[PDB]
RNA sequence: GGCCCGGAUAGCUCAGUCGGUAGAGCAUCAGACUUUUAAUCUGAGGGUCCAGGGUUCAAGUCCCUGUUCGGGCGCC
RNA sequence: GGCCCGGAUAGCUCAGUCGGUAGAGCAUCAGACUUAAUCUGAGGGUCCAGGGUUCAAGUCCCUGUUCGGGCGCC
């Protein structure tokens, strides 16, 4: 499952392969069932089941392929992106800001394509629990879904509802919440509501600035405290070795080296984290 | 729940902490004040407390030049300071990540909080994981593992030197239940334990035997060679510590190594890709900025970069045969 | 002052750049298009303009809803066919009215949120309104083109970085400056727009040749080239020690760069340079230890480098030469911002990509 | 002086003194004067005058010190702060977005330090020519002085006015603007007006954001175009060599390596610069 | 007589003229060791960088005064 | 025929199960070397088109054009 590592493959399961460079692909196992890829055929009943994860799996012409154990940080990358996602690494920020841990509650809106969502009941797992809140009809059945198919549903609950009127559907249970919607500062009131009455952290996700500027007027209306607004910023490097030409002076040091180079010339903005807390007081 | 005398806590001024222990009857010192921690026992975490000639105590001409905005920033400062508030707040990774980086960053190679974050996400740390650490950070690395953990799964600690250093692992005041799943493993062993070549004066008999006896364990273990992950971040060099340690690791399973600097990791990818077995290589660096937001005065701050060292991570795979 | 045929000119989409000479009855092409630059030379500078089937023609410079909560990805949002679209369009139709046409038909247009629909118009007249306009060339100009089009051919140098190189080594008129580029001689351009002709240059070239490619583009007069020279790259050692020396349109050209590199020669034997800049595809450590000779006491010189690791080691090489000071090896992150009403937010943090930057000054060696 | 190179110190000129590390400290030269240095003391009547920059300057005490020629980036470092000003690199950028060159008429706002005075004046010398403003009536008087004991003051004259209020004291023959005010888009009017018919450019320093959103909104209906944003961030890195130690595992490839760590761990934030484009139309 | 310059953070005391100040020693404590009123070896705990105000829309590249230490010229 | 995969950018054509899909080759041009041949170097890039969607962050699918692979009768 994603919550608990198992050695072997078995169907129902969905399985993570990497065909080369850092491009990837996500599949579910079925019996009889076949995937195509760049390097070879893989027949789901022999070429799959019951092998262990991480096995060099023959395929088609000579072809081979490495299979990977699913994690959320994986899935957030080969999911299908019904909407725009949070990537691992604003997550990773946000886990711990949140002082997320098993046994922890916690409420998410927009649940989106659930790439978020995966990455928290993996921590929380498993006496954790989650109610997700989704005011699209489609995305939450289709959240429900991939929840069931992943045999996660004992952790989850999709709310069809809207946040900044109906809350998250409960009140004074919550330790922490997470927000990533066009409009937060409405539901600044109910996540208050949900934050259990003996305290809680907060945190807020918004691409634009004004967001921001609503978002910490409202949270300081209703009292939060230790506001602080964060920006996390990857940066992955193309490893690769090099040399630099002498110079022709007329003579007859200028030793080679490794060097990191970033992947991207620049680095995109994902969006500004706001976090607070909310103390009895 | 509720404070309790023993208990290890942290406190906090405005954006400053520091752990202690609760004691009675032990002073101690905090922002250059001296306090005592006796009336401390019966609040809630979280309460705030004032400064008094000896306890804690547990409560609930030149200035219209300056603009509206300007005199709030005159006067926050010059109140602040005559009259200082402390307050008293439960332990996390968070709060100890954030202090350590910036009370004793020397400790734990400069490891910004946000980079050991990504560590515990890169690595998909989780209830039910046997886990292997090398870490001379004070064992903060070690704390924040066991925070996500819980007491679910394992952890197997190797350690140069005497004996492995937890300081900063006790300021997170786990329960005994969580020692259960924690051992121990000198670091000199290794090479031996790879080729299978490994095998009041009574106060000391006893406690030689006990730990030794805790080290076949772990011995057997990483015997195994079954891991759910491997994490790394201390002051050697990490090239090497790889190349051995990873053999104690089963195949589809995250690692993650931190440094300070770059060019080991770089040594240590090329070192990667010719031993064999691994994917998804990433060499990755993590830059944070936090900003100040009030209306009509919204700037940022700080741009905290390049001290938050680099990291490499990836996955596991099997060897050709 | 105003637009005129032979001019050196820089085109401009919305922030895609191309540099182009205006010839009469040349045929060019810029993002997939076909133009004529005759029509548009008569107007002044910043002109915007529309294609039409060559030549150029000038022209000029509500119900919304709140949230997708109710909004499926369809696909027959829109309502009108592929094959409808490329018979408006080959109608030969303004596109302004393509714009307004689409919106009618859209069934989901008068139920976005008023930003969607800012930016769903925006998306649009960005591909059918194209409006081309035109800009006289500039150091600030070309270096973003470059670093856009060609980042290969300047070793990946961020303009932002070059801005710094023009300041750290005080570029300004009345210098005898000194450089070793191979930036398709954007390096010698940026210079001599800061020098105004003024001073001199000396241009060191590997090869058989400077590159001055981008240097045309700036279209400077001959005035400027009085104070040029150039001197190849591989007699320098040989000038150190004093080691140093249609047949007549080859003697011509061979005696124009003898009777020219002598010349060049001379100012750098006086060894009274007032700075040094490099940015090239070369190792940068030789090319300090010898050049550097070749300038006076207190001046400022700066050395660019794609990668970091060379530096470090011109860091160290030149404390054991001694005769500098201030060594301060920089990088400069760029990020630029967008800015519209609650909707202002960083786009792109360009970092690393944009080089690494050494500079310090010369001082007198112990004797 | 300031604008042309010298050989040789002559008195009047105003000289930079390296003390080591990065320190220094920007004095002027006069005869019979002194200067107290850690490494000892400087007698300007022979430890100056007559002898040429970047000399090795004995002190006394056998300590000695390293003259340098002066510039507007060595001025920018050790300048009287009166006020807070703009480093070489905001300054470096701006420089070239303004396409500033010998002959180019410019205008400024506030003067403050002086900072900026300096750089510009460099670059549009010996033809150009600047007309600064400073409603401060000391740092305008004290600007007046500087540029006059540099032997700068023919490429620059001074205003004591508001330039929200009376503009810049010229109208139609200025290639570029500047602006570093807490009210920049009170100005834009007049800086409209200051700027040549022919066309120009434009800049505002305000590192609070919304100063910068009322400055585009002011700016785009006054009839300005080709309006961007864009911030700068140094970093410097100090060249130390290291070695990690290797671990023991009973062992009875871990070779050094240079390189180059951050002098600042954290970068501070200058502000947000604004460019713009004037254009008939 | 004055004047000028440069430093104060660990319980104490120190870190240079490559832009070398989050680095360390004394003390202390714990292992290891043997020489046991304990030494030695190896490690660990301890850091927000003095006070008091001002200028600057904004200072994490700044000024003035005080406490304290040091350096250097000389009755100006 | 159907189904599932993977790519189109320089005038043309390529880019690897981690040694660059911003990197190059051809052609072209210029120097260098001579008997139009032969070496070196330079100019030349915004990613095939159209539509719908994500937050107001390019992030994803569909359709169409074209090149090629794979399963083998659904
Ligand atoms: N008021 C509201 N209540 C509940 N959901 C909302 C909402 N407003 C917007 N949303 C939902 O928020 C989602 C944001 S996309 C968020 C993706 C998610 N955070 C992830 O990375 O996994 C959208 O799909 C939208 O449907
Ligand atoms: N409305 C106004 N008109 C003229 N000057 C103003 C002004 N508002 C503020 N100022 C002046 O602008 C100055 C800003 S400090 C500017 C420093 C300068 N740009 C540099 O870096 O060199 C202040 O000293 C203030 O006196
Ligand atoms: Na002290
Ligand atoms: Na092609």
């Amino acid at each position: 499952s994603f919550v608990a590592y198992e050695e072997l493959i078995k169907e129902g399961d969905t399985a993570i392969l990497s065909l080369g460079h850092g491009a990837m692909v996500a599949v579910r196992v079925q019996r009889g069932a076949q995937t195509q890829t760049r390097h070879g055929v893989l027949r789901h009943s022999v070429d799959l089941i019951g092998r262990p994860f991480g096995s060099k799996v023959t395929c088609g012409r000579g072809g081979w392929v490495y299979v990977l154990h699913p994690t959320p940080e994986l899935w957030t990358l080969n999911l299908p992106h019904r909407t725009q996602i949070l990537y691992s690494t604003d997550i990773a920020l946000i886990t711990m800001m949140l002082e997320l841990r098993p046994g922890s509650v916690v409420c998410e809106s927009g649940t989106g394509s659930g790439s978020v969502s995966h990455a928290i009941i993996r921590t929380i797992a498993p006496t954790g629990h989650l109610h997700t809140v989704e005011f699209h009809q489609q995305r939450a059945e289709k959240a429900r879904e991939e929840f069931q198919e992943h045999r996660v549903g004992r952790w989850v609950t999709v709310r069809t509802q809207d946040v900044c009127r109906s809350g998250f559907g409960v009140s004074h249970v919550a330790d922490a919440v997470f927000l990533d919607i066009p409009s937060p500062w409405e539901a600044v009131g109910h996540a208050w509501d949900a934050l259990k009455v003996e305290g809680g952290r907060f945190c807020s996700f918004s691409p634009c600035i004004e967001q921001v500027q609503r978002t910490c007027q409202a949270l300081a209306a209703r009292g939060f405290s230790e506001l602080s607004t964060l920006e996390v910023l990857p940066q992955v490097y193309n490893v690769r070795t090099v040399s630099l030409p002498p110079p022709d002076l007329g003579t007859g040091d200028t030793s080679p080296f490794r060097s990191g180079t970033p992947m991207k010339e620049a680095v995109g903005h994902t969006g500004y984290l706001t976090f607070a807390t909310k103390t009895p007081g | 729940h509720r404070i309790r005398d023993g208990d290890f806590v942290v406190l906090k001024r405005e954006d400053v902490f520091k752990a202690v222990q609760v004691q009675r009857r032990k002073k101690v010192t905090f922002e250059k004040q001296w306090f005592y921690l006796d009336n401390v026992i019966g609040h809630s975490y979280g309460t705030a407390f004032e400064v008094t000639s000896g306890g804690s105590l547990q409560p609930k001409t030149t200035f219209r030049d300056k603009t509206e905005f300007a005199q709030d920033k005159y006067i926050k400062k010059k109140k602040k300071k005559y009259e200082a508030i402390i307050t008293v707040v439960k332990p996390s990774t968070r709060i100890l990540s954030i202090m350590y980086y910036a009370r004793e960053p020397g400790k734990i190679n400069h490891m910004r909080y946000d980079t050991l974050a990504q560590m515990l996400t890169l690595g998909n740390i989780r209830a039910g994981n046997k886990m292997i650490v090398m870490e001379t950070c004070a064992g903060l690395v070690l704390g924040a593992m066991m925070e996500r953990m819980g007491g679910f799964g394992s952890i197997i600690q190797l350690y140069p030197g005497g004996g492995p250093v937890r300081a900063a692992t006790a300021c997170f005041g786990f329960p005994k239940s969580f020692l259960s799943g924690l051992y121990e493993f000198p670091l000199n062993k290794v090479d031996s334990l790879l080729h299978g070549t490994f095998s009041y004066i009574q106060e000391k008999q006893r406690r030689q035997e006990e730990q030794r006896k805790r080290h076949l364990e772990a011995a057997a273990l990483l015997s195994e060679r079954n891991a759910d992950g491997l994490i790394v971040a201390s002051r050697f060099h990490p090239t090497p510590l790889l190349l051995s340690l990873l053999d104690f690791v089963a195949p589809s399973r995250p690692f993650v190594v931190y440094c300070q600097y770059k060019e080991p990791l770089l040594e240590c990818y090329t070192k990667l890709r010719e031993r064999g077995g691994v994917i998804n290589l990433r060499l990755s660096e993590t830059w944070l900025r936090n900003y100040q937001v009030l209306p009509d005065r919204s700037h940022p701050k700080l741009l905290m970069s390049g001290g938050g060292g680099y990291l490499l991570s990836g996955f596991t795979v099997a060897m050709d045969n």
